[PDB]
This record gives structure tokens, sequence and C-alpha cells, in this order.
RNA sequence: GGCCAGAACCAGCCCUACUGCAUUAUCCUGUCGGGGGUCAAAAUCCGGCGGGCAAAAGUGCAAGAAUUUUGGGUCUUGGUGAAAUGAGCGGAGUAUUUGAGCUGUGCACGGCCGCACGCACUGGUUUCUUCUCCGUGAUGCUCCAUGUUGGCGA
RNA sequence: UGCAAGGCCGGAAAGAAAAGAAUUAGAGGCACCAAGUGGGCCUUCUUCGGUAAGCGGAGCAGGCGAUGCGGAAUGAACCGCUUAGGGAUAUGUGGCGUCAAAACUUAUGGGCUCAUUCUCGAUACGUGAAAAGGGUGUUGGUGGAUAAAUCCACCGGCCCCGAAAAUGGAUGACGCUUAAGCCCAAUUAGUGGUUGCCCAUUAUUCCUUUGGUAAGGGCGGAAACAAACGGAGAAAGUGUAGCCCUUCCGAUGU
RNA sequence: AGCGACGUCGCUUUUUGAUCCUUCGAUGUCGGCUCUUCCUAACCUAGCGCCGCAGAAGACGCUAAGGGUUGGAUUGUUCACCCACUGACAGGGAACGUGAGCUGGGUUUAGACCGUCGUGAGACAGGUUGGUUUUACCCUACUUAGCUGGAAAUUGCGAGAA
């Protein structure tokens, strides 16, 4: 349906003190069921890289930030994750979506898919929608055909949950046991 | 430990620390104990007689015998279900007057002069506020969080 | 995941393709065929007047897209087949005991194989003509003639195995009866 | 009738329906440059300059009186008024909570003035919004005893 | 009239401010008499001897022993949970193809997978089974290179080879392949946010019991009152058919 | 082809250990004979790949356990050795299958002898000869042998025709 992940801004800093009065303020971009996950995954950031911890710090705020309007677009998702096979591999894929979370969650089940890795190995690196000639790889390579048809074959027909009558008469619609 | 001698366990808690070596300084003869007073019992290796126990080392009391030179104290020793409170005669040159007591007998001063000081005012100094409460903040500086592709190469050295 | 991939043919006059189900009846100036493709998920077409024949895979990855080029394959020998032909020559080799192979109508018999005499012996089915190269202008081929390839093929090569050497060194023994040439009837 | 059934009402309990306050900008929508493609365009995409409310969002919080002439359940509780404490039952009347616009000093914001999105103090408007008020100790220490409709029971 | 000690007499006492600046199903303390036990075993983590062990030996704790109940088909010890006798609603661990309660096989969710005689895979603890090494099976990614697209190296995912035991046999059985398998995700689906469903001796609540370190109230008979054609109790009390009533907590056990 | 050192990764439970969980008010404790069955790491038999496979003989490997796998000298032996046949004389499991199936040569008693050890009674995982092998009529299994109900698997009248 819609995107597992909502897409939130976080921007936070260390508290002040005598030592460092004015921290930083540094903003922060994740992609989060909730806002304690968005909040949680920016202390991590904080502490990896800032070396500020969350005992320590402040949070100023944690918005979401809205999706824009539904167009089919071509989307570059940068994604690394950690294994212990291979230790860190990075990677730069496109995804065909409407929108950056419903990329960005779908890059997700890719990862989990294919590479079996699990959200909180995962770090989104960056998204962005890109124009159409930058898409490299022939499978999204092949969406942006003007004049794209195809048409719906081997398709599974589930009737409406209040029809499904489980014995039906055959060459017929009547239902025996509904 | 194999042999439960007497002071069985100690190669470190006996040891002097690096560069620490030599006999007890003066400023420890020129300290004098008064009966009741908090004491540390940390024991010198530098003096062979009237080392406290390998237990003892370490902990707190209130000395009660005070001999020329010896002193005495007061330990609390959990044992099995209770605490018996065990009395143990040391050199001094193992003791060390504690300073456990003094934050809470600073409070009280700090108290006794405050209240001498709103006696006829001459006012006070202000009450100190929480850090938690509230306000807006007025950004310097701003940067970015992300991870970046140069963090990678980072952490495969080499 | 490709959407579509294509594959197209295309067909000489004299040749009718046509299709109902996954199933390909095409017809030259000599005889018919059929192959029964429903085995396959593809999307098969024949464009009259364009004159053509084209082979759609939707969404496929590559092992549904690897079939839509071999039937191509089998619809182009279908074509081939029907209007030209298949013959294949199909020879005798002998170090010392000669291969004395005779022919009935539909029925072939293999004497003095390696000097065995077990009377080795095949029936060609009605669909394919075998005859020989009368003796005197070339040595000993057989002539498989027939509109199928799928099936002539089959005795070049049942008739090929019968006569494998069973125990002593192959590479030394080279008795057998091997294909010379593979050519169509006529064209 | 101390038995078996239904149906109404009452207290309690459970359940379900009914929604507001903030928030949005990495956004909305013009337009001009690119840029891209196509037979030719438009679009996806970057930048500039205007304007702004996507009026709705799977944003954060939610208190919205379920007999206040109508939501369900209780064969999961007890009752038929044998102290019904009730906004609910009885009596007589038309009350001040919010939302709208604004007062003055103050706070808060921007670099004394300007701002104030309407915070704190006095507490102005009545346009919207809603019911308000006062009534029964036990002279009852305890337990038990009081409906309606049919079936069966002479 | 300095310092030690026992006092005496006055002083003050946020009864401990402010600064994040404690919390408590916190009655403290003492004593007499006495039973059983003094073979333990299992587990996370630490840990020594051993090639290893369902082996031997310890540390901090939690369990079984002594204890069922719900769940992992089965199991002392794992997972959830802690047991007075019953009802309702809701849940935990685990589940929703049939066995078997729940998706009468849910979605208007995304991928990946084909496995030919111990028969692909599918409950952690449970090696209660597999490794090195391999694969132009398929599906992704990283780096470099030549230009209608192609080629080289390397790294993953699932699957396959490596993979041989003695009764017929085991994802628990059937079976499943537009999964009823694996990874990830959701709740009637870009349509408005906001609890799909099933099952515990659990939680919440209602009724009944029993015991308290139990808590509280009444107990000076208020007055009136024949049958015939509103009744009956009311005890100053550890324990009874409990003096009566209202309330609160607990309740398993070798 | 066939091998394959220095290394290295596993499997099996037909070896011996290690442990001591079950059995001490008792699970009959070596080997042979008999008899059945299972496993495959295949000796012969069937089909095949490959070779330093010319043929003959054979090496290595693959599917495959349907069938077959001996007669004796010495030894209580298992193991071992030699003779002889054969297409071959494969390796094993089943409570180291199999004692209310047998046998009792061995071990493991009481008698007795020798050697070594001990002052001695006596010991020896050294040698020697002699030394009781008990019960089924019960239940199941199995092998044959009879009687006999029964579809709502005894009832419902509950009804379905290859």
């Amino acid at each position: 349906v819609k995107p597992h992940l909502r897409h939130y801004q976080v921007v936070g800093r260390e508290s002040p003190s005598e030592k460092n009065p004015e921290p930083t303020v540094y903003k922060f971009e994740v992609f989060a069921p909730n806002f304690v996950v968005a909040k949680s995954r920016f202390w991590r950031m904080m502490r990896v890289k800032n070396k500020v911890k969350a005992t320590h710090g402040d949070v100023l705020s944690c918005k979401v930030v809205k999706d824009a309007k539904l167009v089919a677009r071509n989307y570059l998702v940068d994604i690394a994750y950690y294994s212990q096979r291979c230790g860190y591999t990075r990677m730069v894929k496109e995804f065909r979506d409407v929108s950056k979370t419903g990329a960005v969650s779908q890059a997700y089940h890719d990862l989990a898919s294919r590479h079996r890795a699990r959200y909180h190995n995962i770090e989104v690196l960056n998204v962005k929608s890109i124009p159409d000639h930058e898409v490299k790889h022939l499978s999204i390579a092949q969406y942006h055909a003007p004049n794209l048809s195809f048409p719906l074959l081997q398709r599974r027909l589930k009737a409406a949950r209040k029809d499904r009558a489980i014995f039906v008469k055959k060459n017929t619609k009547r239902a025996v046991v509904a | 430990v194999h042999s439960y001698g007497y002071k069985s366990g100690t190669r470190h808690l006996f040891a002097k620390k690096f560069r620490k070596h030599g006999a007890p300084s003066v400023s420890t003869i020129l300290t004098n104990i008064k009966v009741g007073d908090y004491v540390d019992v940390v024991a010198d290796s530098a003096v062979r007689e009237g080392m406290p126990h390998k237990y003892y080392h370490g902990r707190t009391g209130i000395v009660w015998n005070v001999t020329p030179r010896g002193v005495g104290v007061i330990i609390n020793k959990p044992v099995r279900t209770r605490t018996l409170r065990k009395r143990i005669c040391v050199r001094f040159e193992h003791v060390r007057k504690s300073r456990c007591q003094e934050a809470f007998k600073a409070k009280e001063h700090q108290f006794q002069a405050y209240l001498a000081a709103k006696k006829a005012g001459k006012a006070l100094p202000p009450l100190k506020k929480s850090s938690r409460m509230g306000g807006i903040v007025r950004p310097k500086n701003v940067e970015v969080l992300a991870r970046r592709v140069a963090d990678y190469e980072a952490m495969v050295p080499y | 995941v490709k959407v579509k991939s294509l594959c197209t043919l295309q067909i000489p006059e004299g040749v009718t393709v046509d299709v109902k189900g996954r199933k390909v009846t095409v017809t030259g100036k000599r005889g018919t065929l059929t192959k029964d493709l429903t085995h396959l998920q593809l999307d098969l077409r024949v464009d009259k007047k364009n004159r053509t024949f084209t082979v759609i895979r939707w969404f496929g990855s590559k092992i549904p897209i690897a079939c839509l080029n071999t039937t191509k394959a089998h619809v182009q020998n279908m074509i081939t087949g029907v209007t030209k032909g298949y013959r294949f020559k199909v020879r005798c080799a002998y170090a010392h005991f000669p291969i004395n192979v005779s022919v009935d109508g539909q029925n072939i018999e293999v004497r003095n194989f390696l000097g065995e005499k077990r009377v080795r012996r095949q029936l060609v089915p009605s669909s394919v003509k075998v005859s020989q190269t009368d003796p005197s202008k070339v040595k000993d081929e057989i002539i498989f003639d027939g509109n199928d390839l799928e099936q002539v093929s089959r005795e070049a090569a049942v008739l090929h195995q019968m006569c494998l050497v069973k125990k002593k060194d192959i590479r030394k023994f080279l008795d057998g009866i091997y294909v010379q040439t593979k050519t169509n009837i006529e064209g």
C-alpha cells in the first residue's frame, strides 16, 4: 500500500555547556516507521560521527517532510549495509516509484530480499529523483519509452470478499456453497 | 590463592605504584587523629609492621582507640546474615583522614552562613535555574549529518 | 525484468503459417507440418500482408526469454522443411568387415558389422524416406529424405547408435555409420 | 406456583459509532532560462523570479456527556422500587464555558523603535456556541419478603 | 584558659533550599525453642583440565528439584506464565490450507526460489546435523575496459554438486510451488489513521470461599403492633450452624 | 591415465579408548552351528564413461543391493595362515542378532600338578587335566486350522448403484 517508512528531518545538537556553548546543530534525514526510530537513528549518527551522546544531547524537532504530488519518477537510491561476510558493501540503484519514501521503502524490501539485510544494518546515503536520460539500468530504462503498452497475462482474479463462494457451479457463476 | 596465608593474595594490592616508591612522607606523620574521626584504611607497603589485613585495605570507619604509634578503626565486615562491626589495630601509616563526611559538613556550613545572611538580609545570591527548561535556540552554524561514501574507506585500514 | 522481448521471421510465399492455440501448422508447396508448443508460454502472431511471424514474451526473465528465440528456430525449420526439404547422407565406415546394409521400403538391416552376426535392424516411420545411393557412384551412402528435420535427424542418429563399437578401444576401431552431409531435397 | 419460556423498564459494567487543536516549504502553482526527448511537442529533471492553502495529509496530541424522547450486550450482575441521590427522578426558571473581533500594561519576536501568531493581569463585545438552579438520614442494628405475557401443572 | 575526654548551659535548626537533586506493598530492633536438609542437577554470561563428551571442576545469577498451566508435534530445565472455586472481556509465548480454534488459502504488498529413490525448503535453545572446495543454474552489486552493444576481474542471495548404514518412516502427518517455502512488510489499503483474527489456571473486572499484622460500624432492644377472617434475628465476641454488617489484601508446594 | 608429499576439510560408528546416564531384591558374559533380514563404502552378475585402452588381461569411475558369495588342514578361538574349486569366493548391522534354539572346546569356582613370587596361608590379567547348561500350558508375534457377525462398521427408520 502506502510505503512503510515515513521520511523524517531530525535536527538536534549537544546540550550547551561551559566547554562548548552554542553547539553546531546538525540536520539529518531518516526513513523510519516511527519518530522514536527516527530519533534513535539520529543519536546513532551523532555518537558515531560526532561523538555526542543522547544523554548529553538535545533534539530540536522531529517533524516529517511530506512528499511531492504523485508522478512516475526514477529515483536514485544509494544504500550501504553490513554483512560480516563482505563487511559494508555500498550500492547505488534506481527504482521506479511515485515518492521518495515509496522508493526508499522499496529499496529496503529489495535489500532484504536479494541481499538479506534487515533495516538496522542498512543506512541510506542519499535519495533523489533523477531525470530520464541518466537511467543506466536497461531494466528501469524501459519504462520511460513512450507508447509503452503491455497486456495483463496470467492474472488471478479474486472475487469480492463477499462473493468468495467455495463451490461454484461449473461454467456458471452460481455459488453452490458460499 | 593456593596457600591461604595472612597476606596470601597480594602482589598488586600491596605493591607501590610506578615511580611513587618511597617511605612515608612527613605530612602523614604530622597529621593527628582524634577519636571519633572517619578514616581511610589504605596500607602503605613501605612500612612492614602494623599493616591491616588484606580485607580492610580500602575501607573506612570511625577511629576509636588511639595509642602512641597505633590507631584503631571500626569497619563493617558483612558476614553470613549480618554485618559484624570489626575492630582492627593499625600503625597509622596506613591511615588517612577521610573526606567522605566532607561535602555534607560543607552543606551544613553553607546553610548556616546562608541563614545568618538572611537574618538581616544583605539579600542573598540568586537561585540558579534549570537548564532543562524551554528556550529558543539561535544557531550560529548548521551542518548536515549524512553517511559519506568516504566514511567507509576510513573504516577499512590499513 | 524486461516487459517485452521480440522475435520475428520473414515468411516466403507459398507458405501459410497458422496458429490457434499454441500450435503451428505451416503448409508449403509439399506437405504440411505441425508443432505443439502448448508447453511454452508466448504470444504467437502471424501477420499476413506484412508476411511475418512474431513471438512475444511479456515480463520474462532470462529463462523464458531463451524459449522465445528457439521457437523462431523451430518455425524456420518447419518452413525450410516444407518447401526445400531435408536430406541427410549417411555413410558406412569399415576397416575390414564390410558393413552390409539392405533396405526394404521402411525397413533397414545391418549385417556383418564388425563381423558380427546379430542382424541389427531398424524400422523407419512412414514420414521419412530411405534409399541407398546406387553403389558404383558413391560407395555406401544411405539417404534420409523428409519434410520434418526434427524427425529426419533422429533416424540418422538412431542408425548411428546401433553400430556403436562396444568394448574394444573406440578411438582405434572406427567402424561406424556416420553422417556426411545435411542438405535440402530440392532448392 | 419455589417450574419453563419470551418481551418491556432501572442501576452498574462492557462494547461500538460519532471529532477537535496544532503541523506542513526537501512542498504548491505560475513563469523565464536550460535540459531532455519526439515526426512535432509535453513530461520526468536543474536553476532564476513571482505568488501561495495540495485543504488536504495514512503528521503529533485528542478530553467528542450514547434516553441529554432513542446504538448494541448482560442465559457474564442485581433488580420491578422493601430509603431509585440522578445532567438521568421531581419541582420551577432561562444560565455562562468555548469559539469569533478588540482594550491597556506586561511578556515573548526581529535590530529604543517595529512586531506580537493573540501568552500572564485587570477581565470589554453577545455574533456563534451550551441548559442552569435547588430539593428527601437511617425513627431501617441485621436478614428475608413486592412485576408483565404465554406453556405446563386441576 | 591552647589541645584530649565526660558533662552542664545557652545558640540555631530550607528537619534539609536552589541546581534533573531520589524512590519504596520502608513498622525498625531483640529473643526463646525446634524440624527437615547437609548425594543435587540444568542454563545466559565468565571459566579451568580434556581431541571431545548428554564428561569432570568452579564464579555472578536464574530455574528444575518441590509445579502445574498455555506454547515450541513430543522433552524436568527452553519460551510465556506463577496455580482458591467459577463467568466475561482482553492478551502473552506460538499461530490462521486440512488435521486444529483463527486470513471459508487476507491485501486492492515488494522481491527471490524448481531441488530425479535418506525423495528442495519450512519452530530459536536442538551438531536434535554438516565443512573445505566448486557451479556460462538464476538474481543482485562493485571495479576497470572497448564501442550495437559488449567484455574482463571480484563480491553477495537463493538453489545445486561436495553428501556413504544397516526394521518401513517421518518440516509432527497430509501436502504445498500465482507456496501452504525464504527475506521484508501491512491490517481490509496512495481512501481519508486510528486495535484483522484464534488460544492461557496470565491481566482487568464480576460473583462465591477461606485466611489475615486484617480495617470499620451496630450491639442502653426507638416507638407501634393478639389470634380469627410484612415475618424473623440481634451473643461485648480467637475458634462453631461463624453475634450482625460493610470493606481491603492474599490464596499453588516436596 | 593412475598416483600425490607439505598442508587442510569432513564423514562413519565394523577398532580401541574416554566417560559412568540406564540395569547389582540378577537383562544368562567367548566362538561355532542354524535361520531370516537389512545396509552399500560393489567381489561376481546387468548397463555404461574413461585410460600411459591395439587385441588379451586390467586400472579408475558412474547408475545399481534383484541374484550370488564355497569345499577343507591347524587353532576353543574371533583374527590368522596354507591347500583346492569358482563367474566371484565383497565388507558389514540387527542388545559386538541368535544358550526357556543347541553346543560347552575357552574364560570364571571347589580337586590337582609345574614354573616364578611370598617366611606363611596363598597369588599369577602364566601353563595343564578334570569339572550339573533348569521351566512355556499364559499374552503377543509367527505358522497353519475352524466358527461367525457386520456399511450410522451391531443402533437411525440417516435414504448416495463404476
